[PDB]
């Protein structure tokens, strides 16, 4: 596992010793090389895991997330290359350093043999993204967004530290292998109920759960493109990964403690989707769609069945890729219009046809069209919920319907109709943006050919 | 062996060639509509044979060729059913589509 | 489509042709520059019916605000030429 | 449930198509009525008959749409039937193709639509099913004949009503060949397919005489009543439309309220509560 | 005399049937004149900014900015806890949750009772 | 937004808005691609009453026809080998109660 | 791929003899087919097997006794 | 159907209900009771594998018709005689069903007449 | 084909009746099939023979991995972690094996249904019975374990099943 | 010439590839390609075994 | 469309519009031409009876009952021309309309094609550049103080002067560009 | 290659209202003292080849004569060949 961590750490001296006009080239090249190296982790076993050492290990659940995290950084660099043109070399190096540190923290977070180390790195990731949002942010509300994003997560995660140290003092270890092998049932007690709440709330606040999702539209609107990319693709999956790992010790309490949350998601995935129908901002619309998808993932995790787990993993990967693509598209529009409103730039398919094709493919992926992995995860979770209770389908069906609607809404308002007359600074699309979209979309349709790589360890 | 399966899969296979050629040079000329129409007509006249074989005997087949994945006890594979309904509806649909595309080569000239 | 590119001469010829089919106005008295209310002594309802006939002849309908101030054949031909973008 | 849904679908769509004025909308409602009839066939447990009707409807409905589109292209993108008159002599091939397609659609015997629709009528009339559904499909067949007559009368028989500039022309080999291929199909394919496929259901060999011809009887009844009603438009009498007629024109007011009441009541909530 | 047309929220009264347009006073004419005057001033300024060859950007529309700000960020500072808002919020945010909870709890309890009683016929139910 | 004047030279012809004019709070609700409040030839209440009556009468008549069905003067269909017991389901080691059909 | 036909301006459009003869030929073919089929296959419309009248059947074959035995 | 009107406008008990038909023993009419015959056996019907609803008393003509259809394939209109025989056998089965319908109808008539006559005799 | 075992995937003789032309008209099916062989089946067979001989020029083998039986969870101490690990791995391998067994039975059932045609309801009773038995066994073994399934949970389920069976048997005997 | 090159490059090559793939790879595994059992009628003969189906029960033929 | 609107609608203009709309809907009702002509002359006969009415009160009371009666008998599916705001091809070609300014972004390789067109385009650009500078001053000196009272534009009055705000009216894409 | 032939219009005096239903229309109009102002405009609609109409039954019965003759010939040949 060190063969991935060490080059990521070496990315920092490379960036700081690079020429004043070559930082982007070397950063992108070596990030892509690190992604190629990390591709080896996909080789998994039907047995326990690949236990590299006493400190790190990999699984069929950590492997897709690690590969996605390593693949993200070149895309973030290409996205951030444009709007940082008038920046001093030292500050560009600081920005690249923040991105590299965030990737390193996520890489060592997703392996994490021991729960306290996982918590340490999972809380360490809060700093680079907070600095990115509050420093390289366009609007004056970036400070409030940073405060919200920091304090929601810290309030959720502070009881988790107490719960984890209490676990280590009682059972004796926090190593995940020993935790799984020496697992014992949880008695129905008030102490155990608060134990469950402390262990669960920290991850459920970052998914985000409906009603605890107020921070996400703010942190998405006020962040730069790289911040929105990283927080929509991987940083949302930290909560899902945490719940998937930690639920092994919460049984059989979860059978009846999950009821308040399931409802909050089952209704919430509807409500936010309806919110997407009436939105004047592209970024807010995509943020609310992300909230809906992550609510469905929460339902899948709380159901706690094999099909639920595989569907949740596939949905996490697919949602990350699609959300990053959509935010790239929105940022490309913003860099031309500088407005970030839906109704100003209209009829863009007349002006940018290939970008219209990219919009169509992104919307179709978000619409969960077969045989894309989005639909694979969605269908697996829907079937598992149907087995959980035959009535759930109703809500599920409604959400699916509404989903398609708003997706096509986002496709029709921005690309069809009559172009706005007074916007004439719509330059033809660069090769950089088109390459970014192609590198976003081709992995999705390639993963569609081999779903077993993203179906988790329960495949 | 058993040309039923080969021809039934060949019709669908050759129906997709102009989609792959959509990035080639023929897509940038005015001969593409005739190319697609000719491909459709060839597909129809090729598909006419399995229907004849069924009419003579009553041949029915399932072709499970590509195994997509396996989910515990469930197995999802690329399977085509070529019973009476399929081998009868394919020629009719291809004939109708050929007529429609020949008409559209006139209707949508501008 | 296969629609021939009609010209100003064609449009003026059609307008005068339909105007000559109007029995209420004399074929000899009418000119390309002849006014309806004063040079021909017509009514406002006559003008709106003439606009109706032009609309029916040429297949497109003129909005009321534009038609109410279309008082002479030459400006009718000019309006139709501007609307249909005919060169010569 | 399948039988009832098919019956309501076919009658509602035929009722709507009765008074429509756009040719494309009329043929769309005809297709919806045919689909409802196929669902009715599904309801009475006759799947192979429904498949056969699928095959026949393909042919004649495709030809009808092709002829309609040829007329629109010949009349400078004009779709309304009020502004199209005597095309029977101005464009003969389209007229004869539409006539043959309408005959096949209405169940003219020994044509493509005969071998399917006649057997549908026979089987629905000789099964333990709903009486309301049976009445519904009979009225639907009558209305099918009626709107086919409406199309022919208002599109080919009267005096021309298009703008003086005549651009009528069919002399294009592509259109002629495409129409004639499906025309040969709609003449012969029904007989060929019916005589070639193996038997798939127990036939109805013995029928009461009045029930045997009920399809033809309702067909000619619809033809005569529709022709009589369309003949009165020549009269110099102007009367305001009846309440029943208005209901038929606005498609039972289903598109209005169902596209105004629910959507609003959703979107407002999506802004207010959500 | 003919049957009256009753306008509704989703089907408004036609402009030709409004009695208000027939009640004409010099005040109404003055109001319409100043309405068209402000409309003409806005159109003049928009066209002046639009036809200038020097401009190569997006004409900033203050109305659009105001609409977006009012839709997004002007809600809470103008929000006051009232019995109407409190009651509507409590209903729309708590009622559906407890209703779905009751529905699903009843369904799952019935299913569990049937399973314990053994009368469910779960044959071939392998994937869950 | 649908019922606005279609002949005015708006700055935004598709949305039929003018630059600088106040924007409706629910503009995205009426964009001509969504709910519209244009006047209709028939009043709203009359249309609702007519459609509701038509559908309710249709459902009632379908239920009545279910109560009073239509059939033919025939007896039940006769199948040879004990209503085809062996080929319908099977269970060949049970010897069901034989059923013989009446020849007339 | 067709020929040149100019507009007419209130004059009936010229019709190529080819389309005339093709339309007439196909109408004649349709009518000939209908007539031939009705001649050869008349039972497809008028039926083949007569419908028996149940009331005309005698009580002997229907198992009816003269109302007294049982 | 007329029977529908006679049932739903007249006396419901006057006429039999096809759902529960037959309501009388088969020997109530006459003691002859000849048994209907089958030509095709189980194994050859299963090999011919017509359909479950097509495996009726007329299945031998259907088997012959399928043999003709498979044999003279190119001339799809050769073996018309066998279709005629199959249709004739179906027609015979249908008239047997109508004879059944009439027989139970008149048996119900005579049973009701017996109920009425016995009631009248008891009253007197 | 020797690529698979015939006994694991049993198939019927499927004898086919010889052609018996009744009329003199030549059926186009035979001409079409003969031209199909002449134009497709010969070059394909030639290329396959070429590829097969090329493969024969260089032959090498691969073997099926054998696994030794290890003590299971029922003979494992409470906190002894090594034998627990071995038992868990063995149980997981067994689980995969039973899943493949159920897969084989399901494939058999599907093939029977398609092969027997419209006599499937009577001609596939044996396969239906085998699938019912295997499904019941698999459901008893592995159902309701959860996402975090393990050997101890399966053992606990089996033990409570034996409790139920023993209590019912004692009650019936003492009834 | 265009029609011939079309029939070669658009029909013959795909059918060759499909025939090879189905004949030597798809059929290599069991139950992938499964066929409906051909109908058996009385009086037929079987190529594989050679036995003849006995005729039927000589039904009474009339009309 | 081209004509600037007025602050209000006169009674004469309103009655003309009612006549136009009623005649169109009657034509829609009476399909055949001769019947349409008969009922149209009848409509004109019932229309001009109150032509010579004098007082405003009765005239305003009229044209109101007429509007209500028309609303009741308005033929809920009228005939609409294909390019009309309700026709079958109202905005069919709006997807082929492309602004002129996009030609400023063409690659020099593409600009190599069509050289005469682009030379003329630069000539038009220079003409617009001068005429705009003239037009700003002409409009500010021409406008009444306190803002314009109507959206009507004055024409050019000098020799080399061009009409104010002409660029985006003259350079419309086309009616049917492709 | 398009339609550039310089088409010329007919003369306006050719169209005459008599002989068309517009005659009955103007007679009825004069019966109430009214007159059509646009009657001659649509007269071309009834003048040329459009002056002749076809009934619905005739339209349906478009090619029955030739088909009936062909059927007679075919059935005669069939009768003379089968009776051999
Ligand atoms: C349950 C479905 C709940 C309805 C969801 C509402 C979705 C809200 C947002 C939708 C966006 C709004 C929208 O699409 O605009 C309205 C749009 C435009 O109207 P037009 O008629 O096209 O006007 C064109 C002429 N100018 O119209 C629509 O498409 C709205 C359609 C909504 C349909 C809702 C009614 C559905 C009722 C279903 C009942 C039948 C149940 C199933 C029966 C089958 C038997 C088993
Ligand atoms: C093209 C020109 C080259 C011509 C030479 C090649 C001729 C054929 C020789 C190919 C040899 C056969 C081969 O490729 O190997 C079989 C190999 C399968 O590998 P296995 O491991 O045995 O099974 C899959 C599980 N691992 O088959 C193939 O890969 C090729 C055939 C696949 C079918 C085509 C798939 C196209 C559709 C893409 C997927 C669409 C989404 C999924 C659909 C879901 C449906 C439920
Ligand atoms: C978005 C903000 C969310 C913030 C997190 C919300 C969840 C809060 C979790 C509860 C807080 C305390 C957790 C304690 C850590 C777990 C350790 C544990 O469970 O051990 C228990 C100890 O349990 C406790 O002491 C918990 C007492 C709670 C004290 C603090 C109360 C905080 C507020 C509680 C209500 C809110 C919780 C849910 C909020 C939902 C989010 C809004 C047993 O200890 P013993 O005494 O040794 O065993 C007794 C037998 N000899
Ligand atoms: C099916 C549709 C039914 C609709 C029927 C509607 C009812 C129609 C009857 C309406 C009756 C009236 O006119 S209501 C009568 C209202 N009062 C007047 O008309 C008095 C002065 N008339 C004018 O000024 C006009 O414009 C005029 C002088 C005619 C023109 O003038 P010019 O041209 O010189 O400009």
């Amino acid at each position: 596992m060190l063969k991935i961590i060490i080059p990521t750490t070496m990315l920092l001296p490379m960036t700081w010793m690079s020429k004043h006009n070559m930082i982007w080239i070397n950063a992108t090249v070596h990030s892509l090389l690190i992604s190629l190296i990390s591709l080896s982790l996909l080789n998994q076993l039907g047995e326990n895991s690949l236990n590299f050492s006493l400190t790190f290990f990999s699984d069929s659940l950590s492997a897709p997330l690690l590969v996605l995290t390593t693949w993200l950084l070149p895309l973030m660099l290409m996205a951030s290359q444009s709007h940082l043109s008038k920046e001093t070399t030292t500050r560009k190096k600081l920005y690249i350093t923040m991105l590299i540190l965030l990737q390193l923290f996520l890489i060592m977070t997703f392996t994490a043999t021991e729960l306290i180390l996982f918590y340490i790195l999972f809380e360490a990731t809060l700093v680079p993204t907070l600095i990115i949002i509050t420093r390289w942010g366009n609007q004056t509300e970036r400070l409030n967004a940073g405060l919200y994003f920091l304090f929601y997560t810290l309030a959720g995660s502070l009881p988790l530290l107490v719960a984890l140290v209490y676990i280590q003092n009682t059972t004796g270890s926090l190593n995940f292998l020993i935790i799984h092998y020496w697992s014992h049932p949880l008695s129905n007690s008030w102490s155990n109920i608060f134990m469950w709440l402390a262990c669960i709330m920290a991850f459920m606040v970052k998914m985000p759960l409906y009603g605890l999702h107020l921070w996400l539209p703010k942190a998405h609107v006020e962040a730069p493109i790289a911040g929105s990319m990283v927080l929509a693709a991987v940083l949302l999956k930290l909560g899902g990964y945490g719940m998937m790992r930690i639920t092994t010790i919460l049984n059989p309490l979860t059978n009846y403690m999950a009821y308040p949350f399931l409802m909050l998601s089952m209704w919430g995935m509807i409500m936010t989707s309806s919110i997407c129908l009436r939105q004047t901002d592209l970024k807010s619309l995509i943020a609310y769609s992300s909230v809906s998808h992550m609510a469905l993932v929460i339902v899948a995790i709380m159901i706690q069945t094999p099909w639920s787990f595989m569907g949740a993993t596939a949905l996490m990967i697919a949602h990350g890729l699609t959300s990053s693509m959509l935010f790239c598209l929105a940022n490309t529009n913003y860099e031309r219009v500088h407005s970030r409103t839906m109704i100003l730039a209209r009829g863009l398919q007349t002006l940018l046809p290939l970008m219209a094709t990219w919009w169509l493919v992104a919307s179709l992926t978000n619409l969960a069209l077969p045989p894309s992995i989005n639909l694979i995860g969605e269908l697996f979770i829907i079937t598992a919920s149907f087995s959980w209770s035959n009535i759930t389908i109703i809500l599920m069906g409604m959400n699916m319907m509404i989903t398609a609607l708003y997706s096509l809404y986002m496709l029709i308002t921005t690309q069809r109709g009559k172009y706005t007359h007074h916007i004439n600074n719509i330059k033809p699309s660069f090769t950089r943006e088109n390459a970014l979209m192609a590198l976003h979309i081709l992995p999705l349709l390639l993963l569609t050919l081999n779903p077993k790589m993203i179906l988790g360890p329960l495949y | 062996m058993n040309p039923f399966a080969s021809l039934t899969l060949t019709t669908l296979t050759i129906l997709t060639i102009p989609i792959m050629m959509s990035n080639s040079n023929i897509y940038k000329t005015n001969l593409y509509p005739n190319y697609v129409k000719t491909t459709v007509s060839y597909a129809f006249t090729l598909s006419l044979v399995p229907l004849l074989m069924f009419m003579h005997t009553g041949q029915e087949m399932i072709i499970s060729n590509w195994h997509w994945m396996t989910l515990q006890t469930v197995e999802l594979s690329l399977s085509f059913k070529m019973d009476y309904f399929s081998v009868m509806f394919i020629p009719v649909a291809l004939f109708v589509t050929w007529s429609i595309m020949e008409f559209s080569m006139w209707y949508m000239h501008s | 489509s296969d629609a021939p590119p009609l010209t100003l001469e064609a449009i003026k010829d059609r307008v005068l042709y339909v105007l000559k089919l109007y029995d209420k106005i004399d074929p000899e008295k009418l000119s390309v520059n002849s006014h309806f209310m004063k040079d021909l002594g017509l009514d406002s309802l006559d003008q709106v019916e003439i606009i109706m006939a032009m609309e029916d002849e040429f297949g497109f309908e003129i909005p009321d605000i534009d038609a109410e101030k279309l008082m002479c054949p030459q400006e009718i031909v000019d309006y139709i030429a501007d609307k249909k973008d005919v060169y010569e | 449930m399948t039988l009832c849904l098919g019956a309501i679908t076919t009658l509602f769509t035929a009722l709507c198509a009765i008074t429509q004025n756009d040719i494309k909308k009329i043929v769309a409602f005809s297709t919806s009525s045919q689909l409802g009839l196929m669902m009715v066939t599904i309801g009475i447990n006759q799947p192979h008959l429904a498949f056969l009707h699928i095959c026949m409807h393909a042919f004649f409905k495709a030809m009808l749409f092709m002829c309609s589109g040829s007329i629109i292209h010949s009349l400078n993108d004009e779709q309304d039937i009020r502004k199209m008159g005597g095309l029977y002599k101005a464009m003969p091939f389209t007229t004869t193709a539409l006539i043959i397609g309408s005959l096949a659609l209405t169940g003219m015997p020994y044509l493509t639509g005969f071998y399917s629709k006649d057997l549908i009528i026979e089987a629905v009339n000789m099964s333990y099913t709903n009486a309301w559904a049976l009445l519904m499909t009979l009225i639907a067949t009558s209305l099918t004949a009626a709107y086919s007559t409406r199309i022919i009368f208002f599109a080919f028989l009267g005096k021309p009503r298009f703008p003086p500039l005549v651009l009528i022309n069919e002399n294009n080999p592509l259109l002629i060949n495409s129409i004639k291929r499906l025309l040969i199909g709609s003449i012969f394919a029904g007989f060929i397919i019916s005589n070639n496929i193996p038997p798939m259901t127990v036939p109805n060999t013995t029928m009461p005489l009045y029930m045997k011809m009920t399809a033809l009887i309702v067909t000619i009844m619809g033809f005569m009543l529709a022709l009589e009603l369309n003949n009165t438009t020549y009269y110099l009498k102007f009367k305001y439309p009846s309440q029943t007629y208005k209901f038929s024109n606005m498609l039972g007011y289903y598109p209005s309220i169902m596209h105004r009441l629910p959507t609003y009541h959703n979107l407002s909530m999506s802004q207010k509560s959500a | 005399s003919f049957p009256k047309y009753k306008p509704s929220r989703l089907a408004t009264l036609p402009a030709t049937l409004d009695p208000a347009e027939y009640d004409i006073s010099p005040e109404t004419r003055k109001a319409q004149a100043e309405r068209l005057a402000i409309r003409s001033r806005l159109k003049r300024e928009y066209l002046l900014q639009y036809n200038d060859p020097n401009r190569l950007g997006v004409i900033e529309d203050p109305a659009l900015i105001r609409w977006t700000y009012a839709r997004s960020a002007n809600i809470y500072p103008n929000f006051r806890p009232t019995p109407k808002t409190s009651l509507l919020g409590a209903l729309f945010g708590i009622g559906p949750l407890f209703f779905w909870y009751y529905v699903f709890k009843t369904d799952r309890d019935k299913k569990e009772k049937l399973i314990q009683e053994g009368k469910l016929d779960q044959t071939f139910n392998i994937s869950y | 937004q649908q019922e606005r004047d279609p002949w005015y030279d708006w700055d935004h012809p598709d949305l039929r808005l003018n630059w600088g004019e106040p924007i409706h709070w629910d503009l995205d609700m009426y964009i001509r691609n969504r709910v519209d409040t244009s006047p209709t030839p028939v009043s709203w209440n009359t249309m609702c009453k007519h459609l509701f009556g038509f559908v309710a009468f249709m459902l009632f008549m379908f239920w009545v026809g279910e109560i009073y069905p239509s059939y033919q003067p025939v007896g039940p269909k006769q199948y040879p080998y004990n209503d085809l017991y062996l080929e319908r389901g099977g269970d060949p080691t049970k010897e069901p109660e034989p059923v013989v059909h009446y020849e007339i | 791929g067709g020929v040149h036909i100019e507009p007419r301006y209130r004059q009936f459009p010229q019709l190529t003899r080819s389309q005339l003869i093709q339309a007439e030929f196909f109408s004649a073919t349709m009518w000939f087919w209908i007539l031939w089929r009705f001649w050869h296959d008349s039972d497809a419309v008028l039926g083949h097997f007569p419908y028996p009248d149940p009331s005309q059947w005698t009580d002997e074959e229907l198992g009816i006794l003269p109302d007294d035995e049982d | 159907g007329a029977h529908l009107a006679r049932r739903y406008l007249g006396d419901a008990s006057k006429e039999p209900d096809p759902l529960r038909m037959p309501t009388f023993p088969p020997d109530y009419g006459f003691p002859e009771r000849k048994e209907r015959e089958m030509v095709a056996t189980q194994q050859e019907m299963n090999d011919a594998q017509l359909m479950l609803q097509q495996r009726d008393y007329c299945a031998h003509y259907l088997i012959q018709l399928l043999k003709c259809k498979r044999d003279s394939f190119p001339n799809f209109l050769a073996c018309k005689h066998e279709q005629h025989d199959w249709d004739y056998c179906e027609h015979l089965d249908y008239v047997k069903r109508m004879k059944e319908f009439e027989r139970e109808r008149r048996l119900l008539q005579r049973k009701k007449r017996r109920e009425q006559r016995e009631a009248e005799m008891a009253r007197g | 084909p020797d690529s698979w075992d015939k006994d694991v995937y049993p198939e019927p003789p499927r004898r086919t009746p010889a052609p018996a032309p009744q009329t003199s008209l030549p059926n186009p099916v035979t001409y079409l099939t003969k031209i199909f062989d002449l134009l497709v089946d010969r070059p394909v067979t030639l290329a396959r023979e070429f590829i097969e001989q090329q493969h024969a020029k260089n032959r090498y083998y691969y073997y099926h991995r054998e696994f030794r039986r290890v003590p299971d969870i029922t003979e494992c101490e409470e906190k002894d972690i090594l034998c627990m690990f071995e038992a868990e791995m063995q149980w997981r391998r067994d689980y995969k094996v039973d899943q493949e067994i159920v897969n084989i039975i399901q494939e058999r059932l599907k093939a029977c249904q398609q092969r027997e045609g419209e006599s499937y309801r009577q001609n596939c009773a044996k396969e239906l019975e085998q699938f019912t038995q295997v499904s019941k066994a698999f459901q008893d073994r592995y159902s309701d374990l959860g996402a975090h399934y393990s050997a101890r949970k399966c053992l606990a389920k089996q033990k409570q099943r034996m409790l139920a069976e023993r209590k019912a048997a004692k009650e019936a005997a003492a009834a | 010439y265009r029609h011939s090159i079309f029939a070669v490059t658009h029909v013959l090559i795909p059918v060759w590839i499909i025939h090879y793939y189905l004949k030597y790879h798809v059929t290599a595994k069991p139950y992938t390609v499964v066929e409906r059992k051909p109908r058996i009628f009385p009086g037929d003969t079987i190529l594989e075994t050679g036995e003849v189906i006995p005729l039927m029960k000589e039904f009474p033929d009339q009309h | 469309a081209f004509s600037a609107p007025a602050a209000y609608l006169t009674h004469q203009q309103k009655v003309l519009r009612l006549y136009k709309r009623a005649l169109r809907h009657l034509e829609s009702w009476c399909v055949h031409r001769d019947k349409y002509r008969y009922f149209a002359c009848l409509m004109r006969a019932r229309f001009d009876e109150h032509k010579n009415e004098k007082d405003m009160v009765k005239a305003t009371q009229l044209l109101r009952q007429a509007e209500e009666e028309f609303w009741y008998g308005q033929h809920p599916q009228p005939y609409i021309f294909p390019e009309s705001p309700g026709g079958t091809s109202y905005e069919r070609y709006e997807c082929y309309k492309v602004p002129e300014w996009c030609l400023d972004d063409w690659h020099p390789s593409e600009k190599a094609m069509y050289p005469d067109y682009f030379a003329k385009r630069e000539q038009w650009k220079r003409l617009r550049r001068e005429s705009w500078e003239r037009e700003v001053k002409q409009l500010q000196e021409e406008t009444p103080p306190g803002g314009p009272r109507t959206e009507a534009l004055p024409p050019a009055r000098k020799e080399g002067d061009l009409p104010p705000l002409w660029w985006h009216i003259v350079t419309r894409p086309r009616e049917r560009p492709m | 290659e398009h339609g550039h032939s310089k088409m010329e219009l007919p003369d306006y005096k050719q169209w005459k209202i008599e002989g068309t239903p517009l005659e009955t229309v103007q007679e009825k109009l004069a019966a109430r003292g009214l007159r059509d102002p646009w009657g001659r405009n649509e007269a071309w609609r009834y003048s040329g080849g459009f002056a002749n109409n076809v009934s619905f039954v005739g339209a349906l019965l478009k090619g029955f004569k030739w088909g009936f003759a062909a059927f007679v010939v075919a059935v005669g040949a069939e009768y003379y060949l089968e009776s051999q």
